[PDB]
């Protein structure tokens, strides 16, 4: 419960909180009413797959942060470095990129095969 | 100073405990042709062929405290129930009966009956004309006439019938460790039952046990090869259980005569029963056949191993104790049909005569009775309904293992009989970090 | 064939003192002891030699490894009158009292 | 709460059946074994009777073959306990006991009223 | 075979690490199956997670960034290589378990300032 | 379905595609009848485990096994610009086991160290 | 006169809410799985399709 | 006040044998049972 309260905090104080809140993600702790539990544990396990496998796609396993390749645009937010790092809100931030959700997925993929055409 | 590390895949262990799977052959739609206990589920085919023998590996051993076994057990009584579920209640049949003996040592044993009973349309009656065994009829109340009768079952509890096509001899299923577990199967000849093992090998699956029911005796196993084994909790601690494992196989042979014959039995729409329609033949009393002698041989080994064990208190046997009359008899269902035997013949006699000598005569017989009715699993109220069969019913087993108290044969668990055969594993699960210099 | 042997056969002891009782085995196995009061059911006092059995205060204790065995009861109350008899699992003896001197 | 209840106790002569009930009161009887055991004045108290209620298996003392029986029903949650030829020596308190935990079968934890039988000689 | 390592040294069972990994991924009475399943997959990725956690993913081991102390184990390089049976180390350092736990958790995150 | 695309294709195009297949290989009462989906789902998953077990057994990688030109002798044009994959695929078939093997030992040279 | 089936087995009612048209119901391949289409108009029943979809 | 809120009843009943019949006698509050139409005596 420790990560959440990164969430109660600004951008610098979550930049440490970042594994504690990986480590719980994963698991936790007549009546066949009770075999629900199989349905949500496959659910857990397929999200953490999609987080591994996604990151796979980046070509960023292991990392938590990765140098990626590809151009940035100020469309998408033009605001400077101090207000976004400082002052900023994590859910705030996310609903203001959630805007451009799509438009801030995509290419990627494209830029690992950019740097896989010589690997 | 050294600074920290972390393995992976260190083969390190923790006696953890879980629920383990079993792997069994299959060929059809009841489980190889007709099925009681085996279960395609399980998958084929046998993964045993993974074996490897393993250095320095000593490991302690409890076949007491074994876990595993009580899971195999709640599977066998499951799935059996399970099997039971849909075929037909004998409800219906619980009206008087108006009764007599045969038409005709002898199986005066057998009951005629005759009774009333409903037709397809559900408002019309019939008459019968029905044989049962004696045990399996109870006479209404004596201040009434003696002639009347009831089902046993009517008074307690319900009743079922057995499919027809659910019907099977135990297979041998192999009981198998998922991923992350392991199997560890002690090889030392000499184990006493719970202890270290240094000579421990390790399976992928283990052996295929036979789920075979019998009171009293362990037959269709697997012999010993030391000579014959004791195992024990305690033996100073008199009170409790005795089991004997043989080294060498003992033949026994059970039969009835007769062609009997069987006639089916509309009851209401869609099911009928199955009586007994008459027995054809001399129909000598379901008598068994012992091979000759070599029990009195058999008898001067089992002696000398308890003899080892505890001072010169001369040993010797009794008839069974008594109590119900499964354990007052050894059962077993070779026949589908189930067969009960006084086993008093087994047990007399204590001389040197004939407990130190060995001879090939003739073989020994032992009286005998049959029912249909019963609670299979040692009294547990699945009261149900085995029909019969055509008559010159045979069957063949080898004897392996006996049952015994101490200061007479003893009653047993059948739960405790299987227990007996998973003496040789145990199961473990997987560590796979560690640290070093 | 007495295989525990209960010694003193009996004591006389005002309350509050300590009374002890030993009970002498010869095979392997678990010495409880049993008490009841004139008329009174049964209970279990100490088990396995050494441990008091449920509900039984501190007052009781006994040991040893071996196979002589010495029951202690510290602080006689008089409800603790009455027999006692030296057991374990397959083996009971033939019993002692404790009465006011 | 577990609790054994004990019938009635019999006087009668000398050279007769004999006979007493016990319930295990509160209890699932079926699963755990029950004992019989004398108590009387200055005796070396003996150890009467063994019934596992489930299968019905059944062990008896040296003094006791054949005269001494006993038998359950599981519908009424009740071991019966019947002697035979009732002798002088027979006098004692009877009770149906358990031990400890339904893990080893002996008896040193219930205890009924101490139902008695007396030989009217 | 990786049970064969389990049966000798350190040394000799160094060669053998992997095959151990590879085995250790993979009628209503037979859906019983799934849970057996979902419990080893869910192992399985206990174990890649934390492995993720100390940053030492793909590599089977890694330069970490915690130190060792006396109390921990004293006893010296020569005997846990050579003489040692991994299930005696393994109860030696079980004897802490938890608190040889814990601490690399800040040392991954000191590499990821 | 852009893999599929690949399929139709040699095995330059399909170099510059290998990803959208890994992409899409993960995920996509009285009615007990549909629960298998759910073992369905576990044998999906089960796959994509194996899959990235055997990439971590190995440690696109410069591995070290060698290749004897007996399982295939043709030429390096062939297998970039005229070879479909399915057809090369079933030519490498024929010596599946013959070329299963040795990428542990691959890790184990490195392992040495 | 009597009912058909009670010679031979049992009977059973059919619900009222339990009445339905058939429904045009697709077919969706698991994870790891896919569905081949044949277009060729000309399908003989069994063998090659070149318009493959 | 009183338990004439209960009423007594006695009825026909099947032994273990399906055949049987046997009377009983028993007792019920009233909101659990209900008397047949009027134009029969009410007492059913």
């Amino acid at each position: 419960l420790g990560f959440l309260g990164a969430a109660g905090s600004t951008m610098g104080a979550a930049s440490m909180t970042l594994t504690v809140q990986a480590r719980n993600l994963l698991s936790g702790i007549l009546t066949v009413w009770g075999i629900k539990q199989l349905q949500a544990r496959v659910l857990a396990v397929e999200r953490y797959l999609r987080d591994q496998q996604l990151l796979g796609i980046w070509g960023c396993s292991g990392k938590l942060i990765c140098c990626t390749n590809v151009p940035w645009n100020s469309s998408w937010s033009n605001r400077n470095l101090s207000e976004i790092w400082d002052n900023m809100t994590w859910l705030q931030w996310d609903k203001e990129i959630s805007n451009y959700t799509q438009i801030i997925y995509g290419l990627l993929e494209e830029s690992q095969n950019q740097q896989e055409k010589n690997e | 100073n050294l600074w920290v590390t972390v393995y992976y895949g260190v083969p390190v262990w923790k006696e953890a405990k879980t629920t383990l799977f079993c792997a069994s052959d299959a060929k059809a739609y009841e489980k190889e042709v007709h099925n009681v206990w085996a279960t395609h589920a399980c998958v084929p085919t046998d993964p045993s062929p993974q074996e490897l023998v393993l250095k320095n590996v000593t490991e302690n051993f409890n076949m007491w405290k074994n876990d595993m076994v009580d899971q195999m057990h709640e599977d066998i009584i499951s799935l059996w129930d399970q099997s039971l579920k849909p075929c037909v209640k004998l409800t219906p049949l619980c009206v008087t009966l108006n009764c007599s003996n045969a038409r005709s040592t002898i199986m005066g044993e057998m009951k005629n009956c005759s009774f009333n009973t409903t037709t397809e349309i559900r408002d019309k009656e019939k008459k019968e004309y029905a044989l049962f065994y004696k045990p399996d009829v109870v006479p209404l109340n004596e201040t009434s006439n003696t002639s009347e009768y009831r089902l046993i079952n009517c008074n307690t509890s319900a009743c079922t019938q057995a499919c027809p096509k659910v019907t099977f001899e135990p297979i041998p299923i192999h009981y198998c460790a998922p991923a992350g577990y392991a199997i560890l199967k002690c090889n030392n000849k000499t184990f006493n039952g719970t202890g270290p093992c240094s000579n421990v090998s390790t399976v992928q699956c283990t052996h295929g046990i036979r789920p075979v029911v019998s009171t009293q005796l362990l037959l269709n196993g697997s012999l010993a090869e030391k000579e014959i084994v004791i195992r024990s909790e305690n033996l100073t601690n008199n009170a409790k259980i005795i089991i004997v494992h043989l080294n060498t196989s003992v033949e026994i042979v059970c039969t009835r005569p007769g062609n009997n014959t069987r006639k089916s039995v509309r009851i209401g729409p869609g099911q009928t029963f199955y009586a007994t329609g008459d027995i054809i033949g001399d129909i000598r009393q379901a008598h068994c056949n012992i091979s000759e002698g070599q029990w009195n041989k058999t008898l001067h080994e089992v002696s000398k191993e308890l003899q080892k064990h505890f001072p010169n208190k001369t040993i010797k046997y009794e008839r069974s104790a008594g109590g119900d009359m499964e354990i007052a008899t050894h059962s077993f269902n070779c026949g589908g049909e189930f067969f009960y035997c006084n086993t008093s013949n087994l047990f007399n006699g204590t001389y040197n005569g004939t407990y130190i000598n060995t001879s090939s005569t003739s073989y020994i017989t032992l009286q005998c009775r049959i029912k249909q009715i019963i609670n299979m699993w040692q009294g547990v109220g699945r009261c149900m309904y085995a029909p019969p069969i055509a008559g010159n019913i045979t069957c063949k087993s080898n004897i392996t293992g006996l049952l015994l108290t101490r200061d007479r044969p003893a009653g047993g668990d059948m739960r405790d009989n299987w227990r007996s055969e998973l003496y040789k594993y145990k199961v473990v699960k997987i560590e796979p970090l560690g640290v070093a210099p | 064939e007495i295989v525990l042997t209960q010694s003193p056969g009996t004591l006389s002891l005002s309350p509050g003192e300590t009374a002890i009782i030993s009970c002498r085995t010869s095979q392997y196995g678990s010495l409880a002891w049993y008490q009841q009061r004139p008329g009174q059911a049964p209970r279990l006092v100490i088990y396995s030699g050494s441990t008091r059995a449920a509900g039984i205060p501190d007052r009781f204790s006994g040991s040893r490894w071996g196979p002589d065995y010495n029951l202690t009861i510290s602080n006689l109350e008089s409800g603790d009158f009455g027999v006692y008899y030296c057991q374990q699992y397959e083996f009971f003896g033939q019993g002692t009292k404790v009465q006011v001197d | 709460q577990v609790q054994l209840v004990q019938s009635g106790g019999q006087m009668k002569k000398p050279g007769e059946s004999m006979r007493i009930s016990c319930r295990a009161s509160g209890y699932e009887f079926i699963d755990c074994t029950l004992n019989w055991i004398r108590l009387a004045p200055g005796k070396r108290p003996e150890w009467m009777g063994w019934l596992k209620p489930r299968g019905g298996a059944v062990n008896y003392a040296r003094p006791l073959q054949g005269r001494v029986t006993m038998t359950r029903d599981v519908y009424s949650d009740t071991a019966f306990l019947e002697l035979r030829s009732l002798t002088v020596d027979d006098t004692a308190v009877y009770f149906c006991t358990r031990g400890k935990n339904c893990d080893y079968n002996w008896d040193f934890e219930h205890w009924g009223r101490g139902t008695p039988v007396i030989v009217s000689s």
